[PDB]
RNA sequence: CGACUCUUAGCGGUGGAUCACUCGGCUCGUGCGUCGAUGAAGAACGCAGCUAGCUGCGAGAAUUAAUGUGAAUUGCAGGACACAUUGAUCAUCGACACUUCGAACGCACUUGCGGCCCCGGGUUCCUCCCGGGGCUACGCCUGUCUGAGCGUCGCUU
RNA sequence: GAGCCUUGAAGCCUAGGGCGCGGGCCCGGGUGGAGCCGCCGCAGGUGCAGAUCUUGGUGGUAGUAGCAAAUAUUCAAACGAGAACUUUGAAGGCCGAAGUGGAGAAGGGUUCCAUGUGAACAGCAGUUGAACAUGGGUCAGUCGGUCCUGAGAGAUGGGCG
RNA sequence: AGGCUAAAUACCGGCACGAGACCGAUAGUCAACAAGUACCGUAAGGGAAAGUUGAAAAGAACUUUGAAGAGAGAGUUCAA
RNA sequence: CGCGACCUCAGAUCAGACGUGGCGACCCGCUGAAUUUAAGCAUAUUAGUCAGCGGAGGAAAAGAAACUAACCAGGAUUCCCUCAGUAACGGCGAGUGAACAGGGAAGAGCCCAGCGCCGAAUCCCCGCCCCGCGGGGCGCGGGACAUGUGGCGUACGGAAG
């Protein structure tokens, strides 16, 4: 898990958060793996990864990443849908499987936080406070 | 010793003109912008200042090229010239 | 300072330009009401500061 | 002379040889002021400043 | 904003706003006190005929 | 009544129009009627002015049977000059007074093939 | 005298650089007309003379480059000022021909299965 | 702070609702749109008919709304294939084919 | 009797309140979806005949070319005044051009110091010789060129 | 309301006439020059004497305190309408080489120089100035930066995030 | 435990756009105006004041006192 | 010892192409307090917000069930009215707080890995010819990727011979 980035542990708050030593930080691993590979590779889009290894610390994973400039990927229309400029940077919008996987939804009675879209798109779907000219 | 004696030691500016918003804001000691943040890529803005947003986002200066970029979107980036 | 670099000079030979007051046909215009220039800046009461 | 300040001695020269068809000794510079070069070149001793100055209307 | 700008009234009370202003403007003296001149104008709510 | 969303009933924005227009848009804004013998002889309401125009002025301080020749068009004053027209100052000098457009018969137009055109154009407008 | 852009256009490069050369010497000339006093009857002269320079190098680039784009068309890999330059979103575009690209099971089943056209009522 | 004999209050508005008030003032607006929407579908799609393909008379799963009956979605495809058409031949028909619905 | 002080009224004096006006804001709604490595946003400097600011431009610098309209811009002298040649201003702008810094990109930046290729004159040629033109940032994709292994193997000494 | 009017609306003043108990109102007289009111309903950012109320302006104080740190000025002439102060002659003094002298670094940015004006600035004054307006002025192989490292700051390889 | 997909939905940024039981230069955006301007702080940043002659300058020719500022006559304008 | 093939790699100012940065009102991902309330204050509320960081598009996200329900069963996602200030959470204090129906706008569904079958029938690049306007896209001859698996036939609604 993630440290809190606070000078010697001090939180300055309630006692809700004086736990720096306990952020377990809500995205997965394999996110993170996706997000670096990514960044540091801009002009490649990150299709999906997978595990390959654990020993104690590190953790390992392989990315398959996507060109959409070659000529191979710009034809074969199974793949152009990655070419739209709408799937930049999948990695850190959280729309691969380990970022849906990250982000938590579905259909079920066990996703009704995020009911729609995302959690964010819920929070403001139920608390609009939605008022009418005719009341 | 304070005040008016110690006004008078004040001779060495710190700050000096950036190059890449021009607003006497380039530390020299630290070797970095105070505004801007000159060898960081990326523009120094914030949320917490919003009159520093309204100097320094778009619509202050030429945008002489995204103005051109209005007037051609205008008609829909022609490359044909003219009739006779 | 009597010796500084050319940016310090540009700034300065700006400024030269700028310390010159209204000549007399702008008023002089139509749908004018440009006085005097309240841009006018003095070496004494204002300083410029780089 | 009154210069552009991106020119230097050896333009400053080439340029007068080349449009006047003078011969010049030497080339100083100065940054004026307001924003411009004052260059002051001088000429060979063969040719004369004065008929130089005539025949360029100053 | 959100000031209560847009008020809805019964349908009923609408219809019945419409008879009362339709039986108003049937009589005489109720128009010449709103102010027409209804000197020289024949019989009341004027019926015009197709062509027009 | 004005039907067309795409227009302005607005004061401040017909005046900011009005008084920002460019000069080809002045120059409709400064149109002139005409004298009745000429508008049955070409069959048009109005034409704009320009600097040879002949020109009777019908309200104002100078009024009627002063048939004179334009000099000056300042469209940035949305003022026409005319010869006949004078005021002294106080040192003696003669000064054109500032009369508008609208206010101006024209008795005699400039002939031009532009022109032509132009009225051909009204004619075939106005039908 | 004037200086016109369809005189301009007709002319070959040997003379409209003389020409040029000639409209930058009375530039000088009335430079120095300009430093000294005595020469009021020049200042909308050299003013018509800058503008008749801007004319005179503005044929000649169209020139160059529509002499450029006779021997670059039809060429693959034209140059970057030669290539279109509308905004780079329009460059990311992918094609025509790339967007109407369809594959074989879709187009098969387009083929088989068209879309009908009907009505309902009896 | 309390009072007379009135109910117990408990509104909620401690929250900062004064950011999100989506107050309808493009209602007539959006009613326009969808109009417009309509009737340009009308015209430039097809001389099929609005609400193109045809609905099921559907049962409401309830014990309160199961006495009424509903438009569904889909035909339900042993429905279909009694029927004796095929899928997609249904579907550009204008017959709507949900393959969830049982029977 | 005059001087000083107080209250009204008339007139006069910094003061700009009230009233009247608006090329201004505020709110709401509709239409479209638009930056950049082919150099974005922003900044510095410069440009008018007389030109400090705003506005407009980039050594072609108060705009160039083309189209449309059709005799002006204007405070002043001048300039094209021509239209049975091409035509001033204005708007559109679809063609050219767009100094420097800036993601800024040869290095950090003191406008300094370089390194290749080509062209002109300078001892007609490199040898740290002047001017001009092109290139020279990081990461990465596909393909080409070169070589590293006691990583694995084939054939032979 | 076939309301009021450039033959004068709003606004403002008034030792004028009046009404209502009062909130206030109507008329007359004087400036003003383009909009205003009455009734019935409707909606308010709807009435000020205060809040060490906010902004702006103005009195008593008041022609009052104050123009007093560093020994000191005086006569004649001149340009000038105008001189305790500007310039020159002369006299007497001060700073007295650790200077009230001659030039620099940082900082200022045209203040440096000439000509002209003296409403504005200089706490009085000016014919004077660092004020104003116009025009000038900074020339480098051999002075310094540029070259070098010092304390230190820093990117790539690598690691973290 | 692999992936795509238009519609209804949102928009206080931007390009034009139309309306208002809204405000009237101490109000309304900080800014109707050379406004993020003058100016302040080393810097982050803070941040103003400021509309109206006339129908057209026709902005007072000329005489006179003073060196001028200013003033008395005279004149333009329905009106100084 | 040398030559060659494959696999792991390094170099370049190799040919072609790509990401940086800005706006950020709407949208996505992370993490992220306290003032305030509870008349005190720790749980709680403020708030899964303010601030901070990373991304793209005119919309984004989501989207074809490892679903809802438990009866005469429905059937992608989104948006509105109801459900409902309800079930429920809470020093069960302050307060917090959904969902399934149901009625409407919108309607569009699909593809791939595996399984086998097709002598890789597939894609990228280079050179010349066939070509029309304002411009780049099919067909001929050889250089690579790919058998550690291109493409067609296939998608849980069954599919194939
Ligand atoms: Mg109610
Ligand atoms: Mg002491
Ligand atoms: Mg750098
Ligand atoms: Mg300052
Ligand atoms: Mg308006
Ligand atoms: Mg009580
Ligand atoms: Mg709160
Ligand atoms: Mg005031
Ligand atoms: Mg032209
Ligand atoms: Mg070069
Ligand atoms: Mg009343
Ligand atoms: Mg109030
Ligand atoms: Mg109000
Ligand atoms: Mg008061
Ligand atoms: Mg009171
Ligand atoms: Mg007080
Ligand atoms: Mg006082
Ligand atoms: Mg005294
Ligand atoms: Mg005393
Ligand atoms: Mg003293
Ligand atoms: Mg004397
Ligand atoms: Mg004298
Ligand atoms: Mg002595
Ligand atoms: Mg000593
Ligand atoms: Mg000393
Ligand atoms: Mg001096
Ligand atoms: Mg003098
Ligand atoms: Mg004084
Ligand atoms: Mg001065
Ligand atoms: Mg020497
Ligand atoms: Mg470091
Ligand atoms: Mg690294
Ligand atoms: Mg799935
Ligand atoms: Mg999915
Ligand atoms: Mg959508
Ligand atoms: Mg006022
Ligand atoms: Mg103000
Ligand atoms: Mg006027
Ligand atoms: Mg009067
Ligand atoms: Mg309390
Ligand atoms: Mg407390
Ligand atoms: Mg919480
Ligand atoms: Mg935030
Ligand atoms: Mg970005
Ligand atoms: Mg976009
Ligand atoms: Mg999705
Ligand atoms: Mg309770
Ligand atoms: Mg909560
Ligand atoms: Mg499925
Ligand atoms: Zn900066």
């Amino acid at each position: 898990g993630r440290k809190r980035p606070v000078p010697k542990g001090a939180t300055y708050g309630k006692p809700v958060h004086h736990g720096v030593n306990q952020l377990k930080f809500a995205r997965s691993l394999q996110s993170v793996a996706e997000e670096r590979a990514g960044r540091h590779c801009g002009a490649l889009r990150v299709l999906n990864s997978y595990w390959v290894g654990e020993d104690s610390t590190y953790k390992f994973f392989e990315v398959i990443l996507i060109d959409p400039f070659h000529k191979a990927i710009r034809r074969n229309p199974d793949t152009q849908w990655i070419t739209k400029p709408v799937h930049k940077h999948r990695e850190m919008r959280g729309l691969t499987s380990a970022g849906r996987k990250s982000r938590g939804l579905g259909k079920g009675h066990k996703f009704h936080h995020t009911i729609g879209g995302s959690r964010r798109a819920a929070w403001r779907r139920r608390n609009t406070l939605q008022l009418h000219r005719y009341r | 010793t304070k005040g008016t004696s110690s006004f008078g030691k004040r001779r060495n500016k710190t700050h000096t003109l950036c190059r890449r918003c021009g607003s006497k804001a380039y530390h020299l000691q630290k070797s970095t912008c105070g505004k801007c943040g000159y060898p960081a890529k990326r523009k120094r803005k914030y949320n917490w200042s919003a009159k520093a947003k309204r100097r320094n986002t778009t619509g202050t200066g030429r945008m002489r090229h995204l103005k051109i970029v209005y007037r051609r979107f205008r008609h829909g980036f022609r490359e044909g010239t003219t009739p006779k | 300072s009597s010796h500084k670099t050319f940016r310090i000079k540009r700034f300065l030979a700006k400024k030269q330009k700028q310390n010159r007051p209204i000549p007399q046909w702008i008023r002089m215009k139509t749908g004018n009401k440009i006085r005097y220039n309240s841009k006018r800046r003095h070496w004494r009461r204002t300083k410029l500061g780089l | 002379f009154i210069v552009d300040v991106k020119a230097n001695k050896h333009q400053i020269k080439q340029a007068v040889k080349k449009l006047y068809d003078i011969d010049v000794a030497k080339v100083n510079t100065l940054i004026r002021p307001d924003g411009e070069k004052k260059a002051y070149v001088r000429l060979a001793p063969d040719y004369d400043a004065l008929d130089v100055a005539n025949k360029i209307g100053i | 904003t959100w000031r209560r700008w847009h008020r809805r009234v019964n349908t009923t009370q609408k219809r019945y706003a419409i008879c009362s202003a339709l039986a108003a403007s049937a009589l005489p003296a109720l128009v010449m006190s709103k102010g027409h001149r209804i000197e020289e104008v024949p019989e009341l709510p004027l019926v015009v005929e197709d062509k027009v | 009544m004005k039907f067309n969303p795409f227009v302005t009933s607005d004061r401040s924005k017909n005046r900011k129009r009005h008084f920002n227009a460019p000069s080809h848009i002045r120059r409709k804004i400064m149109s002139s009627p005409l004298s009745k013998e000429l508008r049955q002889k070409y069959n048009v309401r109005s034409m704009p002015i320009r600097k040879d125009d002949e020109v009777q002025v019908v309200r104002g301080h100078y009024k009627g049977q002063q048939i004179g020749k334009v000099v000056q068009v300042y469209r940035k004053k949305y003022v026409i000059y005319i010869e006949r027209v004078q005021r002294e100052k106080a040192n003696g000098t003669t000064v054109h007074v500032g009369i508008h457009p609208s206010k101006v018969v024209i008795t005699r137009l400039k002939l031009d093939k532009d022109r032509k055109k132009i009225l051909e154009r009204k004619a075939k407008s106005r039908q | 005298a004037k200086i016109k852009a369809r005189d301009l256009r007709g002319k070959k490069k040997e003379e409209l650089l003389k020409q040029l050369d000639d409209l930058k010497v009375e530039l000088s000339q009335l430079r120095v007309a300009k430093v000294t006093g005595g020469a009021a009857s020049k200042l909308s002269k050299i003013r018509v003379v800058r503008k008749s320079i801007a004319r005179v190098l503005t044929v000649i680039n169209q020139t160059q480059k529509e002499n450029l784009r006779k021997f670059y068309k039809g060429k693959k890999y034209k140059p970057l000022d030669l290539r279109p330059k509308k905004t780079r979103a329009m460059r990311r575009r992918l094609n025509k021909h790339e967007e109407n690209l369809k594959t074989k099971k879709q187009q098969r089943k387009e083929r088989l299965y068209p879309l009908r056209k009907y009505a309902v009522k009896a | 702070a309390p009072s007379r004999n009135g109910m117990v209050l408990k509104p909620h508005f401690h929250k900062d609702w004064q950011r999100r008030v989506a107050t309808w003032f493009n209602q007539p607006a959006r009613k326009i749109r969808r109009r417009k929407a309509r009737q340009a579908k009308a015209r430039r799609i097809a001389p099929r008919p609005a609400s193109g393909p045809i609905r099921p008379i559907v049962r409401c799963p309830t014990v309160r709304y199961h006495t009424k009956v509903r438009a569904g979605r889909g035909f339900s495809l042993e429905e279909l294939r009694v029927a004796g058409i095929h899928k997609k031949v249904a579907r550009t028909i204008g017959i709507s084919v949900d393959p969830r619905r049982r029977n």
